[PDB]
């Protein structure tokens, strides 16, 4: 019972890990420098900069509540 | 253009004699069903006979007409794709043997 | 300096072996036609020979049109080596994350849970009783 | 559209007269050996898994960083400091 | 290997790639039992290496050659697509040796 | 340049030869010097031959793709735009992209922190070893 | 739930079987069938990796 | 009183950077001045589909043509040289002035 | 009347993997569509399979389900009705709600 649950868990954390990394490389990043931010629209599929920053954030947060 | 249409007529006879066939298979079926009993062997047997006749005339048609018939193969396109969604046509152009 | 990076080799033919290989065949199919020529009609003479000379024609255009845009060639290799690194990196992260996948499944290969008693039971007795009574 | 294997040969093989020439055989007690070889469910001890005998070894897929065995009817649980812990040791 | 009562069809290939397309069409082909590896379009293949192309290309290029080739009879973008094993030994003329 | 300024102009020159030579073939007529038509087709052919040399001074790469864009008669300067275009394109992308991964793990070592005080010191090592000197 | 397709594919009885079956036949036939680095120049088309 | 694996390796990051501009950095800026969308002016840049510009220059009506033999011929290239005997293909040439039949000389595009 | 032959270590390999094959409901059902059920010697070769009860060889059996499967099978009715598709559906799903 504890122990097969409590492995589950550390499953899920390896499953949290490569799914949050996959969630950020899939969302918006296009950083302009010194030139204008341009999109590929279609492809790119982005994400408001505060959306970014405030998902990052509630992952980190998960993450370590998993921990 | 003139194989087709030599193939068109040959497939024609063949779907004629077939029909007939199917007729008397129907036929056959409903006598059996006719009586909650089986049927008398005479007339039963009599009704193996026809449908013997029936298979024989088909077969004489598909060796008479066999070079024209496997020269030609069968895809279904164009107006088969409104309906084409289904695997009903995968049932019906299966050639599984039994 | 500017940061060493990988340079990219193949994908690309030199000018010099495009205008050999163009200038020997032009060259081959003068010749070759020189000979069907002997045998031909006049005015088939003439008119194979206006077909070839706009042909080989339209050939040597296009390697005008090469030539012309060459000096844009070390600018276009360039970036085509830059995209290469970048391409690179993104590989990097879409390969981390297969590798991660992997393990994941690695590691659903090495727990192991408790053992289910009661089926087990019920095979010692030779029917799996639960799959019976279950069922209608 | 979908098919699945056939069952082995020698299913078609059985026939209710060499089963009675084998009974013929166990009264008089070549062909009869070899179905009574046939008919006989000769287990198998060790050794063979693929379509392991003991389950999988973590030594065995990577490097194992540390290793322990406890005592009948005891248990160790020490007291060293990286939040200045006391508590069992395998959960430590 | 009887090919004809067989139904085939990798879902994890067109998923790799993405939606069903023409010349995706003939990769699937590719891929299918059917194909035949020593075919004139796998000639092709082999000899063009991670370049662009074009379809008109693909046919004038299969006239143009001389042998066993698969070649779209007709093609209904939505669902199906009609394939055929034309051998021709000269251009413009073509024996259809099966059809799929 | 200088040497593909040389080779463009003899292939100039050399697409002007076939020109001249279909031209003088076309209209022929006996008033025509015999001696003007294989005197262009002499033209033709020494043109061809300082072709291969020419090249040889040359040395540039053609990628494949621009081969094929000019086999297809499409504009190799789109090939360059196109380029350029992407590599700016990726260059934000990626660069976004280490971004994001940035915040990911300032958030998640700042969450650690608050959670798991007793190891700052370990995290903030970890950030100041990615670094260079 | 019980034995995978594939499994029952690769089982030693059907490759037994169609050992001395020939090839060639019809309802194995069925089953039969069920079962990089590049240095050269990106295509000019942006593409985000899936 | 050290965890294991944390910090065993260290790395100096990668030695280009993404966040740095590299259009700057590999020089291609005066490349993106001449074949980008947009001028330095903020005019817009026109760029036939086609190559016509260069065949813009030169005589004669010249249709654009695709045809991938000049690959086929770097697939197979050729020896070093052709034998070529002048006298022959003179001889060869020389043609009687009558007329060809079905032959138009719009490709000339003289006028 | 051709020879036998069979071999010994392979043949309980084989005659494991085929009590699994039992235990799936469509094996059974194309089973019976190929009427594999009307020969006798089928049925003898079944009851060769009850050797598979028995705790040192059931202790290799993978899926319980064939066990029960072949005591349902011990029917000729059942037989019948596993060619039939409606009833091959109800037993799938049957297992499929166990699970």
């Amino acid at each position: 019972c504890r122990c097969t649950q409590l492995q589950d868990t550390i499953d899920e954390v390896a499953t949290q890990f490569y799914s949050s990394i996959h969630y950020l490389s899939s969302h918006h990043d296009f950083v302009p420098l010194p030139g204008q931010e341009k999109v590929s629209d279609s492809k790119v599929n982005p994400i408001s900069a505060e959306e970014l920053q405030f998902a990052q954030r509630d992952l980190a947060k998960d993450l370590v509540t998993k921990f | 253009d003139i194989s087709t249409e030599k193939t068109v007529e040959s497939l024609e006879a063949i779907r004629h004699r077939i029909a007939q066939i199917v007729q008397s298979l129907t036929h056959f079926l409903a006598i059996l069903h006719q009586s909650e009993s089986l049927s008398p062997w005479p007339t039963i047997h009599k009704n193996f006979n026809i449908l013997l006749s029936q298979i024989h005339s088909l077969s004489n048609n598909l060796a008479a007409h066999s070079h024209t018939l496997q020269t030609t193969s069968i895809y279904p396109s164009l107006e088969f794709p409104v309906k084409e969604q289904e695997p009903l046509l995968t049932t019906l152009l299966r050639t599984k043997a039994l | 300096e500017p940061p060493a990076i990988p340079h990219i080799t193949e994908g690309f033919y030199p000018l010099p072996e495009i205008v050999e290989t163009f200038s020997h065949h032009v060259l081959q199919e003068l010749v070759s036609l020189a000979e069907v020529l002997p045998s031909m009609s006049n005015v088939e003479k003439k008119k194979k020979i206006l077909d070839w000379l706009l042909r080989s024609r339209a050939f040597t255009m296009r390697l005008l049109v090469l030539a012309r845009w060459v000096h844009l060639s070390p600018s276009v290799h360039r970036c085509i080596d830059v995209v290469a690194f970048l391409q690179g990196q993104k590989f990097c992260f879409q390969n981390l994350v297969h590798v991660l996948q992997d393990i994941r499944y690695q590691l659903s290969f090495a727990r192991l849970r408790n053992s289910d008693l009661v089926t087990a039971l019920d095979i010692l007795s030779t029917g799996t009783s639960l799959r019976l009574a279950n069922a209608p | 559209f979908s098919a699945f294997p056939p069952p082995p040969p020698y299913y078609k093989l059985f026939t209710r007269e060499n089963i009675e020439k084998v009974i013929s055989n166990m009264e008089k007690e070549e062909i009869e050996s070899l179905a009574k070889l046939f008919k006989k469910p000769s287990c198998l001890t060790s050794g063979t898994y693929q379509m392991p005998l003991d389950s999988q070894d973590t030594g065995a897929v990577s490097a194992s960083s540390v290793n322990e065995g406890f005592r009948a009817d005891q248990k160790s649980k020490d007291g060293e400091t990286s939040d200045l812990i006391k508590i069992p040791r395998r959960a430590y | 290997v009887d090919l004809t009562s067989i139904q085939w069809r990798m879902p994890e290939w067109v998923q790799s790639m993405g939606g069903l397309r023409t010349e995706n069409v003939l990769e699937y082909f590719s891929q299918s039992p059917f194909y035949s590896h020593k075919s004139n379009n796998e000639m092709l293949k082999m000899q063009s290496q991670f370049n662009a192309l074009d379809l008109g290309d693909l046919n004038s290029q299969l006239k143009r050659l001389t042998g066993i080739q698969f070649v779209i009879i007709h093609e209904r973008p939505p669902f199906l697509w009609v394939i055929q094993k034309q051998n021709r030994l000269n251009e413009n003329e073509v024996k259809p040796l099966t059809v799929y | 340049t200088d040497e593909m300024k040389s080779l463009a102009s003899r292939l100039e020159d050399t697409t002007q030869a076939f020109y001249d030579l279909a031209l003088i073939v076309y209209n022929l007529e006996d008033t025509t010097p015999s001696d003007a038509i294989p005197e262009s087709l002499d033209t033709l052919i020494r043109d061809l031959k300082s072709l291969p040399d020419i090249s040889r001074k040359v040395n540039n790469l053609i990628p494949q793709d621009v081969l094929e864009y000019i086999e297809q008669g499409r504009n190799p300067d789109v090939y360059a735009r196109q380029f350029s275009e992407l590599v700016q394109k990726d260059n934000q992308y990626v660069n976004g992209k280490l971004y994001a991964i940035e915040g990911f793990q300032k958030a998640f070592a700042e969450e650690i922190k608050q959670a798991y005080p007793e190891v700052s010191s370990v995290v903030d090592k970890i950030l100041n070893e990615g670094k260079v000197e | 739930p019980w034995p995978s397709e594939d499994q029952m594919r690769k089982t030693l009885l059907f490759q037994f079987s169609t050992s001395m079956v020939p090839n060639l036949s019809a309802t194995a036939s069925q089953l039969f069938s069920e079962q990089t680095k590049m240095n050269y120049p990106a295509s000019p088309t942006f593409t985000t990796q899936e | 009183p050290e965890y294991h694996y944390v910090g065993s390796v260290d790395y100096q990051p990668t030695r280009p950077s993404a966040h740095q501009n590299l259009i700057e950095l590999y020089g291609l800026t005066e490349l993106a001045k001449k074949v980008g969308r947009v001028d330095e002016f903020g005019n817009k840049r026109k760029m036939r589909r086609s190559y016509k510009a260069y065949i813009q220059d030169l005589p004669g009506y010249n249709e654009i043509l695709r045809d991938n033999t000049i690959k086929q011929w770097l697939t197979n290239p050729i020896r070093e040289e052709v034998p070529i005997d002048i006298e022959f293909l003179h001889h060869v040439f020389s043609v009687e002035p009558g007329i060809i039949p079905g032959f138009n000389p719009k490709v000339f595009g003289l006028e | 009347l051709l020879s036998k032959v069979p071999d010994d270590k392979s043949r309980f390999e084989i005659e494991l993997e085929f009590v699994q094959m039992l235990s799936n409901p469509w094996y059974l059902n194309f089973l019976a569509q190929h009427k594999y059920f009307e020969d006798e010697a089928f049925l003898q070769y079944l009851e060769y399979m009850e050797y598979w009860r028995e705790p040192e060889y059931v202790k290799f059996i993978i899926y319980p389900t064939c066990l029960h499967m072949l005591t349902l099978l011990k029917n000729p009715q059942f037989r019948n009705d596993i060619s039939r598709a409606d009833l091959s559906k109800q037993v799938n799903d049957e297992i499929y709600y166990e699970w």
